[PDB]
């Protein structure tokens, strides 16, 4: 966390650094997108 | 008054602005080379 990193989510590629997020995933959410539908958050799986 | 115009940007997840999205997205604002004190002088 708080570094940049080449992440793989749950099969989702993408380059950015992570934080703590205060958004709130339903169970159902598993990923959180933006305006421009791009995934602002991703619950960990490993970790929920 | 009448007429309303990356470390911010980064602590800026809990609130929501339509800057920090559109600097993400990379379209930035540059500055005008007048600043409202030298446009006023
Ligand atoms: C997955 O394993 C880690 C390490 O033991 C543990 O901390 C975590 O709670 C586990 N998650 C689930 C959903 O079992």
């Amino acid at each position: 966390k708080n570094k940049c990193v080449n992440f793989n989510f749950n099969g989702l590629k993408g380059t950015g650094v992570l934080t703590e997020s205060n958004k709130k995933f339903l169970p159902f959410q598993q990923f959180g997108r933006d305006i421009a539908d791009t995934t602002d958050a991703v619950r960990d799986p490993q970790t929920l | 008054n009448k007429v309303t115009l990356y470390g911010d940007c980064l602590g800026d997840i809990a609130a929501r602005d339509l800057i920090c999205a559109q600097k993400f997205k990379g379209l930035t604002v540059l500055p005008p080379l007048l600043t409202d004190e030298m446009i006023a002088q």
